[PDB]
């Protein structure tokens, strides 16, 4: 299905001058280095986003359902 | 590969008959059934999935804050 690229861009664009600024505050002026932590960011932002968000989804799905279930 | 090939042939009576509309003749070659898979089922990529905001701002909000912060202490604690 490839699901996971449409989330990695919308997250990527909501995030992108976030993980400059920081990239930019360790690696001033390099722009492979700052690429490069800014490659390690996005996917650990996803991986803390999926695992939140499927809490988020889930809390929603228990609280339709409210069945001890 | 966008090929393209034309072919022709012709059988009819040596009358040179021309002018009417012909019809009938339909043979075409065959080495078995034509499939079931269609032709030129192909797509070019748009990429135009996942528009305005396909995901949930803020819990992205506080997925970012957080690796944000917890990779400056990987970097080194010597700087807090």
């Amino acid at each position: 299905m490839q699901q996971k690229q449409q989330i990695m861009a919308a997250l990527n664009s909501q995030t992108a001058v976030q993980f400059q600024q920081y990239a930019a505050q360790q690696y001033p002026g390099n722009y492979e280095q700052q690429q490069i932590l800014i490659r390690q960011l996005q996917e650990q932002h996803y991986q803390q986003y999926m695992q939140q968000l499927y809490q988020v989804q889930l809390a929603q799905q228990q609280a339709a359902l409210q069945k001890q279930q | 590969g966008a090929m393209v090939e034309a072919r022709s042939l012709a059988v009819a009576m040596g009358d040179t008959v021309v002018e009417p509309a012909p019809l009938k003749p339909t043979s075409e070659p065959t080495s078995g059934p034509p499939g079931n898979n269609g032709g030129s089922l192909l797509s070019v990529i748009t990429e135009g999935v996942g528009e305005l905001s396909v995901i949930d701002p803020e819990v992205a909000q506080k997925a970012c804050q957080e690796v944000l912060e917890k990779v400056k202490l990987l970097h080194g604690g010597v700087a807090v």
